[PDB]
């Protein structure tokens, strides 16, 4: 019966959960971590991902 | 200035080398143009330069 609440919660955890693990996503970078491309590559190559 | 041929390509942005890092940096945004030629005629000596 309390679906209707118990449903709303869920997707706004459900979007929270999606939106944090968008942190571990490439979007066509070498990697998915900004410190490691920092400590990997100089700045005018590391800007480029 | 005067650098040697194969240190051309280090004379522009986002460029890396002895002249680059140590002698003449340009920046990343540089806006401008580099224009170099040979000056063997002039720079050379049979005894070095």
């Amino acid at each position: 019966a309390l679906g209707k609440l118990q449903d709303v919660v869920n997707q706004n955890a459900q979007a929270l959960n999606t939106l944090v693990k968008q942190l571990s996503s490439n979007f066509g970078a070498i990697s998915s971590v900004l410190n490691d491309i920092l400590s990997r590559l100089d700045p005018p190559e590391a800007e480029v991902q | 200035f005067v650098i040697r041929g194969d240190e051309v390509r280090q004379i522009a942005p986002g460029q890396t080398g002895n002249i680059a890092d140590y002698n003449y940096k340009l920046p990343d945004d540089f806006t401008g143009c580099v224009i170099a030629w040979n000056s063997n005629n002039l720079d050379s000596k049979v005894g070095g330069n």
